[PDB]
């Protein structure tokens, strides 16, 4: 059974730390003592920490700290460093499965609320929706720029998301 | 008008707001020719159940300052009387005595 | 004009009364133009307008309406030396004890909470736990706890039990420290003993315990909760002969504290695990 | 009710409006109620302060009020101390980002609204109305008004039989449209009842 | 080198140092001791409030010198206000009573 | 091309706006279409003036909404943005539209 651990790297060289870590594993061929290496990313938490599926022998501990540009583990002590949890992994799994259930093409469009317009002449703007037809896919959203924001002729064309 | 009447108007406005959607849904059901009679029948019965003031037609346009029922104007929300006062004082933009 | 100069501790209400706006972003200036940052370290609304009686961005270019603040500028409208007297405050996400009252030799928090400096730092750098009014268990109030001491206690005294760490725990200890009560105890302890060493060790602790009660200084004012920032004019950002800005050292210090505080607020938003926010609060403490 | 309101009849030519904003029918009334509310608020607030004319003007989902007062200081109080307090309550009233400006009224003796109020105050504290009217007229002329007329009505001196009296001085041509006629009104709520005060102040003719 | 009135430094409103920068000579600490050692009190007051630091004090001084009225309006050193801001920027609450 | 609709109550104000906008267009870009004045809407209102009763006592007010149509044939990079910073006088609702 392999439990998780947290590694601190020089923040900014994190992908190179992950690649060098996989390569040190396949050099010193303790392949049965490492499962994965996680750097999670949103469209980047955590800012400088590398998650490692691992077991704890002192040989594998020296291996991970002999990987270059790695400071050390983060735990209660440096003798026996600390794994994190497992009860918060069940709730994190359901949140990771809902990372591609929507948040893309909500059936039609999304006018009426606040949005950032940015396309061609009328670019880098904003304004809330006050008129938009879904039958003809036409959005005459107010062109808020100099106070008087008269919804000019437009469509789900410049409709940003701001 | 009395205070009570206005309060009565407010309550009506709220109820109209509160029950706008469900009231609207019911009507569509009742209107729809392509709908079951028993479904229609339920809808109309359901409609009665709803609070009466919920209906928009119940609420009267009163003067926003005096609540005066008659002499209302939609453009200004004020009874003719107050409208003139505001107009003279210049409170109403662009409004002025007209001659043609 | 004025008699004596009075020095005392700074309450968080007193630091919010000094202040004119929370310094959020660590972004110093634009650096490619000439404008600052809205709203960063060198803000407009929090402090004042760079130019005298001018909205830096654009309105009031004469002497008529000194004060108006439009939404397009988010700027006050006063003198060029007005920023030198105005100071900002950084809302520290995690409590951080002062270094001047923790390492002064003797430490102010060392002879007040009856705890050795070594043990005080351990807990302060997220390396030891401290008990605070546990309850019906077999543990003292000053006695600390380790990972193994807490783990076993966690499974033992799962109910009424409190054992925090860091400045937060320390703050509580100080906050819940009846000054007056200690006085009598200490005074009675000094009159019921003959130990020379103890006498001097007790007279030095009671002296700083009764002196705190004589003034309006609270025990919870030792830990910094609302860190104050020095006026920009006093931490000047001038360029030397060339095209770069020779920046002061205090701007590096404040910009790191604000970078770390923003990271700690985001991690407490995201509900990161325990060891991540312990390292994050420890890096804020050291910052 | 013979005479036409002098201010209104001149709105097109010499007087400007007070509220100056554009709106379509949808948002028109609401603006008006908005304007009414705020003016009501300021008057209640700035009673002791001599305020003449509140000019509302709302561009871009933002109301810019412009207070004309004889003594701004009492309106401003400590620097930005009172005004700021007004602004926020205004915004609450308007429901939008508010902006208060304070235009200083030179020569309050020439502003009609101010004069009426001064008279009204004078009545409220039980002065001989006639003695009051004279002072308004004389002051106005002294300051150099081309002409002025003042009128009070009702229960003067608590008399059972209400009557109206008015003093004119200089020339106050009402039929001449291009005449700048500052007109305004007040009401003294005396123990003996309401006493209405009208006052015309003829600054002079405008040539366009 | 000689200086009547030149440029002033930015963080503490005192004159600049050196010759290439048109500066004034440092009235150091031992000279302050040597004027405490006499009874010269007004000389030291203008030597560290009017001539050096206080900006409104020195503009009042310059108007008073070019009008013939030898008189100083003292005020406060601005660098003492810098000391108040640096001590106050800690957790310390320094004030000025009365 | 950029269609711009100025609307206001005071005709003098609107004209001031229109001239102003043209200058912004003319300097940056070129081939400004022109300040084309559309028909004025004369929304009238009548009201009784007696507080209680005289159906013959009446005032008749109006609101003259004036229109101006300005178009820009060539939107240049410089021209379009120039308006961004270049706001107009209050109380004159503009309404821009490219295409
Ligand atoms: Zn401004």
């Amino acid at each position: 059974k392999k439990r998780w651990y947290v590694v601190q790297a020089f923040s900014g060289f994190e992908g190179r730390v992950a690649t060098s870590l996989r390569e040190h594993i396949k050099l010193h061929n303790m392949e049965d003592l490492f499962g994965e290496v996680m750097v999670p990313t949103e469209e980047k938490f955590f800012p400088g920490y590398v998650l490692v599926q691992m077991v704890m022998n002192d040989a594998s501990w020296h291996l991970v700290r002999s990987v270059p540009r790695v400071m050390g583990f983060i735990g209660g002590t440096s003798d026996r460093p600390a794994p994190i949890s497992d009860k918060e992994v069940d709730a994190i799994m359901n949140r990771l499965q809902q990372v591609g259930d929507k948040p893309r093409p909500k059936t039609l469009f999304e006018p009426g609320e606040m949005v950032r317009v940015n396309d061609g002449p009328f670019a880098d703007f904003n304004g809330v929706v006050e008129e938009v037809d879904y039958e003809k896919s036409r959005l005459k959203v107010s062109v808020s720029i100099f106070g008087r924001a008269t919804p000019v002729e437009l469509d789900f064309s410049q409709v940003e998301k701001a | 008008a009395k205070q009570s009447m206005k309060a009565r108007e407010v309550k009506r406005v709220a109820l109209a707001d509160k029950y706008f959607a469900k009231r609207a849904e019911l009507k569509a059901i009742i209107s729809d020719v392509n709908a079951s009679d028993e479904d229609r029948w339920n809808a109309v019965l359901k409609l009665q159940t709803l609070p009466r003031d919920s209906s928009p037609s119940r609420q009267r346009n009163r003067c926003r300052q005096t609540g005066r029922p008659h002499g209302f104007l939609r453009k200004f929300g004020l009874s003719r009387i107050k409208v003139r006062e505001a107009a003279m004082r210049g409170e109403i933009p662009g409004l002025k005595k007209a001659s043609w | 004009e004025f008699d004596a100069i009075k020095i005392a501790l700074a309450s968080p209400d007193m630091i919010r009364s000094w202040s004119f706006g929370e310094v959020k972003k660590p972004e110093t200036i634009n650096y490619r133009t000439f404008k600052p940052e809205r709203d960063g370290l060198f803000c407009a609304r929090i402090f004042g307008p760079v130019k005298d009686y001018e909205c830096l961005c654009g309105k009031y270019k004469r002497l008529k309406h000194r004060g108006v603040i439009c939404e397009k500028c988010g700027v006050e409208v006063t003198q060029t030396k007005v920023r030198r007297e105005r100071m900002g405050h950084i809302e520290l996400a995690s409590p951080t004890a002062h270094i001047w009252f923790l390492k002064s030799l003797p430490s102010r928090i060392g002879l007040l909470l009856d705890m050795p400096l070594r043990d005080i730092e351990r807990v302060l750098y997220f390396e030891s736990y401290v008990v605070i009014e546990g309850g019906m268990t077999n543990l003292e109030r000053q006695q600390i706890l380790t990972e193994e001491q807490y783990l076993d206690a966690l499974e033992e005294f799962g109910d009424e039990f409190d054992a925090k760490m860091g400045a937060e725990a320390i703050q509580a200890l100080l906050k819940s420290m009846d000054l007056e009560q200690e006085c009598e105890q200490l005074r009675e302890e000094l009159n019921e003993t003959n130990s020379e060493t103890k006498r001097k060790k007790l007279t030095k602790r009671i002296k700083l315990l009764e002196a705190f009660v004589q003034s309006g200084n609270k025990p919870e004012w030792m830990i910094l909760t609302v860190l104050p920032v020095l006026p920009p004019d006093l931490r000047p950002l001038v360029p030397l002969d060339g095209g770069r800005f020779a920046t002061s050292d205090l701007n590096d210090l404040y910009r790191r504290v604000i970078n770390r505080n923003n990271r700690l607020k985001r991690l407490l938003d995201l509900a990161a695990p325990d060891i991540i926010v312990r390292n994050e609060k420890r890096m804020l403490q050291e910052a | 009710g013979q005479k036409v309101h002098p201010n209104g009849i001149r709105l097109g030519i010499v007087k400007p409006w007070n509220s100056t904003w554009f709106a379509n029918t949808k948002e028109f009334a609401d603006n008006l109620d908005s304007d009414f509310k705020v003016r009501q608020y300021l008057t209640k607030e700035l009673a002791k302060a001599s305020v003449s004319r509140i000019v509302i003007e709302r561009p871009a989902k933002s109301i810019r009020v412009t207070i004309h007062t004889a003594r701004p200081g009492i309106v401003i109080g400590k620097k930005g101390e009172d005004v700021e307090k007004l602004r926020k309550v205004v915004a609450d009233i308007a429901g939008v980002p508010a902006q208060i400006n304070i235009a200083e009224v030179r020569k309050p003796e020439l502003d009609a609204k101010l004069v009426a109020d001064s008279i009204t105050s004078q009545l409220e504290r039980r002065v001989m109305f006639r003695r009051a009217m004279k002072r308004a007229v004389q002051n106005a002329m002294r300051l150099g008004a081309k002409g002025i007329k003042v009128e009070v009505s009702g229960r003067l001196g608590g008399a059972e039989i209400a009557r109206t009296e008015w003093y004119r001085e200089g020339r106050v041509p009402l039929h001449t449209l291009r005449a700048d006629i500052d007109y305004n009104t007040s009401e003294a709520h005396t123990t003996y009842g309401v006493i209405g005060v009208k006052v015309w102040i003829f600054k002079g003719e405008i040539l366009g | 080198h000689a200086r009547s009135t030149g440029s002033y430094s930015l963080v503490t409103q005192q004159p600049l140092g050196g010759k290439a920068q048109f500066g004034g000579q440092r009235f150091g600490e031992m000279e302050v001791w040597a004027l405490e050692a006499y009874g010269a009190a007004y000389t030291l007051q203008e030597m560290l409030t009017v001539k050096s630091d206080d900006v409104n004090g020195r503009t009042k001084m310059y108007k008073n010198i070019v009008d013939g009225n030898h008189q100083m309006e003292p005020g406060m050193p601005e660098s003492f206000n810098v000391l108040l801001k640096e001590i106050r920027s800690l957790g310390i609450n320094i004030e000025l009573e009365d | 091309r950029i269609r711009i609709r100025l609307k206001a109550f005071d005709h003098r104000l609107i004209d001031q706006a229109t001239a102003e906008i043209v200058e912004t267009a003319k300097r940056t870009g070129a081939q400004v279409r022109g300040p084309i004045p559309l028909p004025t809407r004369k929304e009238r209102f009548t009201v009784l003036i007696s507080p209680h009763v005289n159906k013959d006592a009446r005032d008749q007010y109006e609101i003259r909404t004036h229109l101006r149509l300005v178009d820009i044939v060539e939107p240049t990079e410089k021209t379009v943005d120039a308006l961004m910073r270049l706001d107009l006088a209050a109380g004159v609702d503009v309404q821009i539209s490219l295409g």
